[PDB]
């Protein structure tokens, strides 16, 4: 209301606008959350189904960026993608230099200029994402971090990004994070997103969770969610 | 030094028919005193009509080929029609001028059929004139088969020997004994021979050995 | 490779052979050396088949582009100035080029000579290649301006016949071209043999 | 579909019986008016 | 909507819409496709008597079989005459052979809407074209957004309405030549406003055996003579 | 709404309009309808015409020996992606000398399209694909947008009144996977004789029809291998 | 490279039913002088393809780290689609014609053996851009010494089975140790089938030397 229009320019009480707008538009965004355990770091994504359109199967938010590493974006998705292929570079270009895994601290430090060099110019608009990042090394253990649109990079136990960030966390922290493998972590995140809009504002949502950890031997990947069937037969035993 | 060049050396032979294009090649691939294989085939089947034949360096034959099918496509996914004979033979002869200041060492003969329906068979050069003539031979066995063409093709240097028109099945005869007389001598040429017909239904092949040395 | 042109009261007189080899191995027979490049203008093939080729038919493109531009057919000297802009540019390089340029005029006859060294230049008889100083002899005996046609045929067919006969680089169908007021007219197309029985008496 | 269109729709079958004439209103007009126009146009539809 | 990078709330072209409506301004001009060969006419509207009639083109050549007609603005279109007439120069190098016009019209409007001033306004005319390929006859219509059509008797610019109307009255398949001609020229003496005589109209007349010469000269004053 | 010019800014309610107008830009297109069996993919759509006398403007249109688009929108935008198509197609086959999977094209596509949605001085491309293909693993009927978020679905309808097309698609979807060509083909114009309004027909001149099949190469099809199409039809239900 | 550094020596392999069996020693020679004794000639791509290479060992770990990248990038892509055995081939094939278009070769021999959908393949690329197929390969000086008995046994016997394969490389091995001066008594052996990839341990060989006691 007076000047918000570039992302170079100043208000008169000293924010840029530009990036707020950015920061909730990724809030009707679907709902993403993540959380560590002690062995491994477990995503999970609300994901919806249109009407009747899609395939169960069509454009995962789940990435999967480096041999340990993958996304839990939000958002717009096409950005997402464009943001995904810029991570896959910046740990190609560490593979190919240093002959060894990326720390994770030094990748979502690239990432993060990378995005403030976008908030920064006014040719160019700053990101509609917000993305998690996981990880998981022998001498290292789990690391579970987290970009906002404008740019600062820090790390979290849990987090949830999409409608229910708080109505997430008001639950996750309640969940005794250290003592746990993530095999009970799955189910847990499946009663999480379980909770959260079962029916109240759109029809039908779909469930997807990434995995990664000790379990995996170091490597990321979707989990066999048919296998184990977890979410299902205990979402039916969650409504009560 | 590296010499960018190595001689792998081949045959390739061609008749223009009445209305066939007879290509047939020999399939050794060699360098010096060794034997990479017996089989390679140094004829191509552009379309229904056109096929290509190249020897010289390997490498850059198969480089040529792929080009070739690339702009092949190209003309057919622009203009929804397959080329000619002679544009495929004014493009190659672009090509080979494109790339003048470094040469393909290749030796390169485009048999088919035009428009008529008739044979026509386009020579080439290492860089790139062509011309249709009605046979060709190409690669290290060019001189012992030359000569004998223009005795049984040409009917040249003959006295009171009419010209009958070259059948097909008389073409089928002359290429088995001219391969076979020219790898008696020729150290680039035996263990197989590939032939393809082209004629105004589709290609034909057919595999005849020879020689196993 | 020998060729030969000259110009005359009825117009232009080209000829050629069709031997192109390669070292000491012939490759072909019949060469077609007079490259057509217009319904009114003839360049020929003197040294090199490719760099002849190629030039010439990138000047028969800028040809046609003038004339589409300009609703009015080029003249002999612009083309002839065209190809050796063209070939200047690439001086030093190894090109080996010595073609001839021939044509119709609104001044009437044209014949320029554009060589590889550019050596762009006028003149009535011209002939180049390695037996071309046994046609500039003969030639120059037979050649006078107020000739007939039969005549002039005679002539630069008797001319390639005496180069082939005495160099080994020519031989094949002896080619005959005539550029007339309206547009070029090729003649005939002889064999050296036929012209041996023929002329040898 | 809001009211309005649907309050077009009927007031459409409605006239639509009465382009015929007729007493009574048939799915057929029904139809025609949730088929009308739904105030959607038109289109050129130029290039 | 000032700028030819935004969009419409709806679905308006703008920066070519905007153009569309800059082509009906011109002169008008028929060509008429007949499977005896492709037939074209245009007004010159010539304004003064000393505006001299045969220095104004309209048909020009580009092919030895492929002809030209232009519309409203006059140098966008010498523009693409020039790139044209390059092109199938280009064609006629590197393969013997004549560009059809299908492929010509595709070559040309390859950027007869590709206008950009970064990373330059889109054209302000409308073409019509008519040669003779392998396939005979054939006649074509573009326009500013490159939006190629074949057409068998389109008419463009000023009146083009009534023209199109008159047309498909008069108009079927098995058409002649010269009947379609003098409904060319009734249609013409029907959209014009001055006397028709020997400097008005231009034809252009293209046949698969009189390829060579696509006009009229002054026998069209015949041809004007026999309605 | 005097935010809403430019593809830079962002809304305050966080929905550039840009990206909306784009899509209505796409949905004034003609119908077309993709749907696909287990083996065979056919993709249909719908041509119109200028006037009478004219030919009428095509949409099916080649790209590779396994891939065919639809389109629908603007037509130098569609000629501007087909060769960027063609040229990866070929990129791809002359480098790894294989046929390219169709997941990774249309990836290569939204990349491609993500750089004149982002930066200032081009446009968001005004496009309507629906892409049929051939992988290992069978057909595949993907759809874009011009927001490139591409979708993967098993039967979709874009362009004008394209709903009632979906709405056929939703009660037939389960009887699509089972069948051959022909009676997959008879579904597909059973979903464009409903895009059409109900007095008038569908004819020969105006529909085009492309196959591709597992061992059939993709071909386009015009009114000839069309009237047998055309036949095996009953009337509307008046 | 204009002058190869460190070169490497003979790489054997020949197709089998259902398999590919390749075999190079572990030698790093400079010149006559054997500095690197112990070393890996054989890099095992990802399921179903392998490669084996000779010439300068510094271009090989380069292109290990190339092929490595470009194969990890695949099998991020996630869609289920991997390499072909031809396919690296042709990229191989293409990158090599492209470094030595520019007048800068990489001097290598280098050894393409894949097993993948029920057909083996077996790929050859020199540093001039010669590149085909064949049912047994032997590059430097093993083209001269062991392809006759390849050639002999597929002659005598067009299929094999993996014990045969193994036992021939075995003899062919020894007999590279017999008389190729740039050669050594340490040789891993790996194998592909589709059970996966599977590279054996610095094997060694048995010889004869029953003729110094004659004069």
């Amino acid at each position: 209301t007076g000047y918000d229009l570039s992302a170079s320019t100043f208000s008169p009480d000293g924010r840029v606008f530009q990036v707020e707008y950015a920061m909730k538009a990724v809030e009707n965004s679907s709902t993403a959350i993540g959380i560590r355990c002690k062995d491994g770091v477990v995503f999970g994504v609300e994901k919806l189904v249109l009407s009747k359109l899609y395939e169960e199967g069509s454009n995962k938010r789940l990435f999967n960026v480096d041999r340990h590493v993958g996304m839990a974006v939000a958002g717009l998705l096409a950005d997402a993608r464009s943001l995904a292929d810029i991570a896959r570079e910046e740990a190609s270009n560490f593979r190919s230099n240093f002959g060894y895994n990326i720390p994770l601290k030094h990748l979502a430090d690239r990432v993060a200029m990378y995005v403030h060099a976008y908030t920064l110019y006014s040719a160019v608009r700053p990101f509609g994402c917000s993305f998690m990042l996981g990880s998981y090394s022998v001498n290292d253990g789990a690391q579970l971090y987290m970009i906002d649109p404008s740019g600062v990079s820090y790390g979290y136990w849990g987090c949830a990004i999409g409608k229910a960030r708080q109505a997430a966390k008001t639950e996750i922290e309640k969940l005794q994070m250290k003592e746990m493998t993530c095999r009970d972590i799955v189910k847990e995140v499946a009663k999480i997103i379980y909770i959260v809009h079962d029916e109240v504002k759109d029809k039908a949502f779909e469930l997807e969770l990434s995995w990664v950890g000790e379990l995996t031997n170091g490597r990321h990947e979707i989990v066999p969610k048919d296998i184990r069937e977890e979410a299902e037969k205990y979402a039916k035993e969650s409504l009560k | 030094r590296f010499s960018p060049y190595v001689f792998n050396g081949g045959t390739i032979l061609a008749i223009a028919g009445e209305d066939f294009a007879i290509v047939a090649s020999d399939t050794r691939l060699s360098e010096g005193f060794s034997i990479h294989t017996r089989d390679s085939p140094k004829c191509y089947k552009l379309t229904d009509k056109t096929v290509i034949g190249c020897s010289g360096f390997h490498g850059d034959c198969l480089t040529l080929t792929k080009i070739i099918e690339a702009r092949l496509k190209m003309y057919k996914h622009s203009n929804n029609k397959a080329m000619t004979t002679g544009a495929i033979a004014a493009m190659l002869s672009t090509i080979l001028y494109s790339r003048r200041f470094f040469p393909y060492y290749v030796y390169n003969i485009i048999g088919g059929l035009d428009e008529e329906g008739k044979g026509a068979v386009y020579s080439f050069d290492p860089v790139g004139s062509y011309q249709r003539d009605s046979f060709k031979a190409g690669g290290s066995a060019s001189a012992m088969l030359q000569p004998l063409l223009d005795n049984q093709v040409g009917f040249k240097n003959m006295q009171n020997v009419e010209h009958v028109p070259l059948s097909l099945d008389r073409a089928m005869r002359l290429v088995k004994d001219v391969f076979i007389s020219a790898a008696e001598r020729d150290v680039y040429t035996g263990d197989a021979l590939r032939i393809c017909i082209v004629t105004k239904e589709g290609i034909r092949e057919e595999t005849v050995s020879l020689r196993k040395d | 490779t020998t060729t030969l042109a000259f110009k005359f009261r009825h117009g232009v007189i080209v000829a050629a052979d069709s031997r192109a080899t390669a070292g000491a191995y012939i490759a072909s027979q019949t060469v077609k050396k007079v490259i057509e490049i217009n319904p009114y203008l003839l360049g020929t093939m003197a040294g090199g088949a490719a760099d002849c080729s190629f030039w010439e038919r990138l000047l028969a493109r800028q040809c046609r582009i003038y004339e589409l531009r300009n609703k009015e057919r080029i003249s002999v000297a612009a083309a002839s100035k065209l190809l050796a802009n063209m070939v200047y540019q690439y001086k030093g390089m190894g090109l080996s080029m010595g073609t001839m340029i021939c044509g119709w005029d609104k001044r009437g006859p044209g014949l320029y000579y554009v060589d590889s060294e550019g050596n762009r230049i006028s003149g009535a008889t011209f002939s180049v290649g390695s037996g071309s100083v046994y046609a500039y002899g003969v030639m120059d005996r037979g050649y006078s301006y107020d000739l007939e046609v039969e005549q002039a045929y005679d002539l630069a067919r008797r001319a390639i016949y005496q180069a082939t006969y005495r160099d080994a680089y020519s031989g094949g169908a002896v080619n005959l071209y005539h550029v007339r007021e309206d547009g070029w007219i090729r003649v005939s197309s002889d064999n050296v043999a036929d012209l041996h029985e023929k002329y040898s008496g | 579909f809001n009211g309005a269109q649907c309050k077009a729709v009927c007031v459409e079958a409605g006239m639509i019986a009465l382009r015929r004439g007729a007493t009574e209103l048939t799915h057929e007009d029904y139809m025609e008016g949730i088929l009308e126009v739904q105030a959607k146009k038109k289109a050129n539809l130029q290039y | 909507d000032r700028g030819v990078n935004t969009f419409s709330p709806e679905g308006r072209l703008f920066q070519v819409e905007y153009a569309i409506e800059a082509i009906k301004l011109g002169s008008t001009a028929i060509g008429i496709q007949t499977s005896e060969g492709v037939c074209l006419a245009v007004e010159k509207r010539i304004t003064s008597p000393l505006m001299e009639p045969s220095s104004i083109e309209k048909i020009v050549e580009i092919d030895a079989h492929i002809g030209c007609a232009m519309s409203g603005l006059i140098a966008d279109a010498k523009t693409l005459i020039d790139k044209a007439r390059v092109e199938t120069q280009n064609h006629w190098f590197t393969y013997n052979e004549t560009m059809t016009v299908e492929s010509v019209t595709q070559a040309v409007s390859n950027l007869a809407l590709q206008f950009g001033e970064e990373d330059s306004r889109p054209f302000g005319v409308a073409l019509l074209f008519g040669g003779v390929d392998e396939k005979g006859p054939q006649l074509f219509h573009m326009d500013p957004s490159g939006t190629f059509v074949q057409c068998d008797a389109r008419a463009i610019g000023s009146a083009s309405e009534g023209a199109q109307s008159s047309l498909q009255e008069v108009y079927h398949k098995s058409m002649t030549l010269k009947e379609a001609i003098k409904s060319s020229l009734i249609i013409l003496k029907q959209v014009m406003e001055e006397k028709l005589n020997a400097t008005n109209i231009e034809l252009a007349t293209v046949q698969p055996g009189q390829n060579f010469h696509m006009f009229t000269k002054e026998e069209l004053e015949e041809v004007i003579k026999d309605i | 709404n005097q935010y809403d010019n430019d593809v830079t800014v962002w809304s305050p309610q966080g929905r550039i309009h840009q990206i909306e107008y784009a899509m209505e830009a796409v949905k004034q297109g003609s119908a077309t309808v993709g749907l696909k069996s287990k083996t065979h993919a056919v993709l249909v759509a719908l041509k119109r015409a200028q006037s009478e006398l004219a030919a009428h403007q095509k949409k099916i249109l080649h790209v590779d020996n396994h891939i065919g688009i639809s389109i629908a929108g603007l037509t130098a935008d569609a000629r501007l992606l087909c060769n960027f198509m063609r040229q990866e197609c070929l990129d791809s086959r002359f480098v790894f000398d294989r046929p390219l999977p169709v997941s990774r094209l249309v990836s290569l596509i939204g990349s491609k399209t993500q750089i004149p949605t982002q930066r200032y001085g081009r446009r968001p491309y005004g496009v309507g694909l629906l892409i049929a293909g051939y992988d290992d693993m069978g057909p595949h009927i993907f759809q874009t947008c011009p927001s490139a978020n591409y979708f993967d679905c098993r039967a979709m309808s874009i362009g004008a009144r394209s709903q009632s097309a979906r709405t056929y698609l939703e009660r037939h979807m389960s009887e699509f996977m089972e069948c051959n060509l022909n009676e997959l083909v008879k579904h597909g114009l059973r979903a464009l004789r409903e895009t059409l309004p109900a007095e008038q027909d569908l004819t020969t001149k105006n529909v085009s029809i492309g196959i591709v099949g597992k061992d059939l190469e993709f071909t386009i099809y015009d009114d000839d291998d069309v009237s047998p199409f055309l036949e095996g039809l009953e009337e509307r239900p008046q | 490279t204009q002058n190869p550094m460190v070169t490497g020596t003979s790489v054997l392999g020949v197709k089998f039913e259902g398999g590919v069996v390749i075999a190079a020693d572990m030698l790093g020679s400079y010149g006559s002088l054997a500095r690197f004794r112990n070393i890996s000639r054989i890099m095992r791509v990802n399921n179903s393809t392998m490669l084996g290479a000779s010439g300068d060992y510094a271009d090989f770990q380069y292109l290990k780290q190339v092929l490595g990248q470009m194969v990890i990038d695949e099998e991020l892509l996630g869609d289920g689609h991997s390499y072909s055995p031809r396919a690296i081939h042709s990229w191989l094939t293409r990158a090599m014609y492209s470094r030595r278009s520019k007048m800068n070769p990489l001097w290598n021999t280098m050894v393409i053996g894949g097993y993948a959908d029920g057909e083996s393949f077996l790929g050859y690329v020199d540093m001039l851009g010669v590149a085909y197929e064949a049912p047994s390969l032997a590059t430097g000086y093993g083209a001269y010494l062991a392809q006759p008995l390849l050639r002999e046994v597929l002659e005598k016997q067009p299929v094999l089975s993996q014990t045969e394969a193994r036992d021939l490389v075995e003899r062919c091995m020894r007999v590279l140790y017999y008389r190729d001066a740039r050669s050594y008594n340490r040789f891993q052996i790996a194998t592909v089938t589709e059970k996966g990839v599977e590279i054996e341990g610095p094997l060694s060989t048995e010889t004869n030397w029953d003729i110094a006691h004659m004069i």
